[PDB]
């Protein structure tokens, strides 16, 4: 059929004319499977054959299907497309099953001939003008233009689903307890009616469809669906089974895939494992390249295989329970959480490993994974959960009073699930009396990357040294580190890096820098630490009497 | 009859993505559009246009209230509604003892929108779970969020006040996106008595809090006066003081640093000198003035910079180019987000009573973070430009109080 719905009116971009390609000529077997596809085509009114006038054409190519001996029918619209206008984007998001509400029957019909069930915009169908040539091309060929959406046409998908919602609205809106998710040419239909009068309602469905212009082939499984990667059951779901191969050696390309499957088990597995398996992956090599596994990612390895050798499910959401949201610290950097409405039974889990630049700490990470999971949260159930934290209330008030950039999580609860996440030393807010004041500078030469790094303090000790192919910001990095090694366990230092101070008074616990590693190693075991910034050059005492020895 | 209007020479329309949304808040646009809808403002649009701009909820008062995100639009329309006809600021505005504003947005429910600019007006609101396909819809109506809208109500709009302007020729009434501004130096009874005055006129014409410019006075950068001075307490000075000579001619440090000779323990106390004692007063003296040299450029953007001091504490100022103040100040009085939010909405007052313009915000908070939730405590119905900055800890320190 072809649906009586309203067309979708088109227009090629502004600037734009309809496609002019000739026609390649054709192998003569190819000619004579598209006369036999278009002659079927023109009776059940897909296309219409015409005549110049109409100046466009596009060119038509015929492939065999398979080994299997039947003929397709390929047009290349590659023109047409590049001159059609923008649509608006399909439905860009798929839903999550910890998202979904549970059901008793489910059912999966698919719309027959889709696009070909669709009519095009009147005005627009002269641009899809096609010829099929004669013989060696030697005398006219059959001209025709679409009345039906053409697979591989730039407006077909978006135009098909906007179909098909306007046909789903009459019955949605009088089938409130049903529910339907649109995809492609697929309908999935879920209810918590008993097979009886839930059949009853697929089929009313159907033949509002079918009122429509869209078959759905008849009555001839039961759960698991397979859907999207996932295995639906009515009250639980889990992704679509994971196997992990056994090989001696493994490619670039084996690792890449192994990663994506284990990455992909991590929405429901708690607590899968990628850090040491990514590493393997860093630096150029080509697909088909072996690479052996270094221990930790062979233990990593081992650590998901056994996670993984016995099933696990999430369930469903229900709309009438909070959301609890739960993170622990896993490897360094790693982060692994999962949510629940009943403890244990999680709608899913997840991970975050990501760096927010180079230097951080446990307490910015911890709260960047709650913004995270947040916003998932929003998507997925249009709230946000409760959380549950692994740090103390008083360790996390201390670290936003005391930090420089504005930050809020939503109603949490410290929950003892160790590593707890701590500030591993706190800098001191008042110069220290009695402690040594260290003023320190690094400089470097631009073209020679020669640096000195160095101290004066009050206490008269002294000291440079010299560093090769440095930039003048690690050579202040150096002083630092240089006055935390010789001095006590309290100190105070006077630097006249802008730089260096922003890194450490941000109190890192972690860094890619090792030299930054170092300084923090260094924070760690002293008592007291006062750190204060000067302005360079401006000739202040203890600055312009180690910036001249270095 | 219309007013025809043109995007700006070789730009398309806004598509930009639709924000995530609760529950809540998605219910309360699906009620209130529906309502937009069978009252003809907006109409259901197909896959055709491809457009797209962001809407969100808001709570005023309890009662949910739409916002449309027209940033990108506005920016893509901007020749129409600055430079064609465009609507001149009173500099007498920020002189009034009391400013009141007023909002008038319903006035654009009521004229139409060029048949062929409509497309560009196109919003989605969106589903829980990405189950069914966003419902879509486009304006009919001059939409509330859009610089053009009062730029086309502009002519109306003086034809609805002319009596009113003209029996209180003392009294400044401006225009900015869907408020109106009015400013008087009446005493305070009677500067409101002439609001409900105002009111009653806009009534007729289908339209159903306070500001004191004057009380807006500079927060300087302050210098401490102290009982003794520790070396530590020099170099902050000396510190301070050398950023304050990146803005304010004549400041002078040479014989304050002089106190900071050879290397001292950060703890030690120095006595204070003659020669520095004047300084600090006479850099106070200068601190306490306006910028010597800086002035507002009408072609140029406003930039606000904010810094999070503590304790519900945070500093502000407004340039143009980097280091030139036009203004500073401060907001003070503990969700983090939500003061920063508010103190945003403040500055951007103020600056739309002072400039007729909005600045774009570097705010000190994570992208993501302030995306979440600036929607949970926004009560404007315009946004600001904004960017995200790591303040640099030191502006921090020289801008405390
Ligand atoms: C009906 C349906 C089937 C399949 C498929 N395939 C995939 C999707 C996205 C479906 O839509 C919905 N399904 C469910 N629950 C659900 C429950 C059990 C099973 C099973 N078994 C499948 C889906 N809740 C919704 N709100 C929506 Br909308």
């Amino acid at each position: 059929p072809i649906s009586p719905i309203e067309t979708v009116p088109v227009k090629l971009k502004p600037g734009m004319d309809g496609p002019k390609v000739k026609q390649w000529p054709l192998t003569e077997e190819k000619i004579k499977a598209l006369v036999e596809i278009c002659t079927e085509m023109e009776k059940e009114g897909k296309i219409s054959k015409i005549g110049p006038e109409n100046p466009y054409n596009t060119p038509v190519f015929a492939i065999k299907k398979k080994d299997s001996t039947k003929w397709r029918k390929l047009v290349d619209f590659r023109e047409l497309n590049k001159r059609t206008q923008d649509f608006w984007e399909v439905q860009l998001g798929i839903p999550h099953p910890a998202g979904l509400k549970k059901k008793k029957s489910v059912t999966v019909l698919d719309v027959g001939d889709a696009y070909f069930s669709v009519p095009l915009d009147e005005d627009f169908r002269k641009y899809t003008a096609f010829t099929i040539p004669s013989i060696n091309n030697e005398t006219p060929g059959i001209r025709y233009q679409y009345n039906v959406l053409p697979q591989g046409w730039k407006g077909s998908p978006a135009i098909f689903q906007s179909s098909m919602t306007k046909i789903l609205e009459p019955f949605r809106k009088q089938n409130p307890d049903i529910v339907i998710y649109q995809y492609m040419d697929d309908l999935y239909v879920g209810s918590d009616l008993e097979i009886g009068q839930h059949r009853t309602k697929i089929e009313e469905l159907r033949q509002h469809l079918l009122r429509w212009g869209l078959t759905t082939p008849d009555k001839k499984k039961e759960p698991p669906f397979l859907w999207m990667g996932y295995e639906l059951h009515p009250d639980k779901w889990t992704v679509q089974p994971i196997v992990l191969p056994e090989k001696d050696s493994w490619t670039v390309n084996d690792i890449q895939k192994l990663v994506g499957k284990l990455n992909w088990a991590s929405q429901i597995y708690p607590g899968i494992k990628v850090r040491q398996l990514c590493k393997l992956l860093r630096g150029t090599k080509a697909l088909t390249e072996v690479i052996p596994l270094t221990e930790e990612a062979e233990l990593e390895l081992a650590e998901n295989r056994e996670i993984l050798k016995e099933p696990v499910h999430g369930v469903y959401y229900d709309p009438s329970k909070d959301l609890i949201a739960e993170i622990q610290k896993q490897g360094q950097g790693q982060w692994t959480y999962q949510i629940y409405q009943e403890p244990f039974k999680n709608l899913k889990t997840g991970k975050y490993a990501r760096m927010r630049g180079a230097h951080t700490n446990d307490v910015k990470q911890l709260t960047e994974a709650v913004q995270k999971i947040t916003t998932e949260s929003i998507v997925i159930w249009g709230k946000t959960p409760k959380f549950k934290l692994p740090i103390q209330k008083e360790t996390w008030e201390t670290w936003w009073t005391e930090y420089w950039q504005a930050t809020w999580i939503p109603e949490w609860e410290f929950v003892n699930t160790p590593p707890l996440v701590k500030l591993w030393y706190q800098l001191e807010k008042e110069p220290i009396v009695g402690a040594e004041t260290f003023y320190v500078d690094g400089a470097a030469n631009r073209e020679t990357k020669l640096g000195k790094a160095g101290y004066v303090t009050n206490r008269g000790r002294q000291k440079v040294v010299t560093l090769t192919d440095t930039t003048n910001q690690k050579t202040e990095l150096q002083a630092i580190y240089l006055a935390l090694q010789d001095s006590g366990l309290e100190v105070n230092i006077v630097t006249d890096s802008q730089y260096a101070l922003g890194i450490i008074q941000a109190q890192p616990d972690q860094s890619e820098s090792e030299l930054v590693n170092q300084i923090i190693e260094q924070l760690i075991k002293k008592e007291k630490v006062y750190l204060a910034w000067v302005p360079a050059h401006k000739g202040i005492g203890g600055n312009e009497q180690v910036d001249k020895l270095v | 009859e219309t007013v025809p209007v043109k995007l700006k020479p070789g730009m398309d329309g806004p598509k930009v993505k639709q924000w995530p949304l609760t529950e809540e808040k998605i219910k309360a646009l699906v009620e209130i559009c529906t309502e937009m809808e069978k009252e003809g403002k907006i109409s259901k649009i197909g896959p055709e246009n491809p457009y797209n701009t962001p809407v969100f909820a808001i709570k005023k008062s309890t009662k949910w209230r739409k916002l449309v995100d027209f940033r990108e639009l506005n920016k893509r329309t901007q020749d129409f509604w600055e430079v064609q006809l465009g609507i001149p600021h009173p500099a007498g505005l920020k002189k009034k003892k009391s400013v009141t504003v007023l909002d008038v947005g319903d006035a654009y429910f009521s004229v139409p929108l060029d048949e062929d600019f409509r497309k560009y007006t196109a919003f989605t609101i969106p589903s829980i779970n990405n189950e069914t396909p966003g419902i879509r819809y486009q304006y009919n109506v001059l939409p509330q969020g859009w610089k053009g809208s009062p730029a086309i109500f502009q002519s109306s709009m003086t034809k609805i006040l002319e009596p009113f302007r003209k029996q209180n020729p003392d009294i400044v009434i401006y225009q900015y996106m869907d408020d109106l501004y009015v400013g008087s130096d009446l005493e305070i009874g009677q500067h409101r008595t002439k609001i409900e005055e105002l009111r009653q006129h806009l009534l007729r014409w289908g339209l159903t809090y306070e500001l004191h410019p004057d009380k807006w006075t500079v927060q300087p950068i302050v210098l401490p006066e102290k009982d003794s001075w520790t070396v530590n307490d020099i170099q902050k000075l000396v510190g301070k003081l050398n950023w304050a000579s990146q803005i304010y001619p004549g400041i002078k440090v040479r014989q304050l640093c002089k106190l900071l000779r050879g290397t001292k323990a950060l703890t030690e106390v120095i006595p204070l000198t003659e020669e520095a004692e004047l300084e600090l007063a006479e850099n106070r003296e200068i601190l306490k003035e306006p910028v010597h040299g800086v002035y507002y450029d009408p072609s140029k953007d406003l930039i606000a910079e904010i810094q999070k001091q503590g304790q519900g504490q945070w500093t502000y100022q407004i340039y143009q180019e980097p280091f030139k103040n036009l203004k500073t100040g401060k907001y003070a009085r503990t969700n983090d987000v939500k003061q920063l939010t508010e103190a945003v909405q403040k500055i951007t007052t103020e600056s739309i009573v002072i400039w007729g313009k909005t600045p774009k915000f570097k705010l000190p908070i994570q992208k993501e973070t302030w995306e979440t939730w600036w929607t949970e405590y926004w009560q404007a119905t315009w946004i600001p430009e904004w960017e995200f900055v790591n303040t640099p800890p030191l502006v921090k320190l020289w801008y405390q109080l």
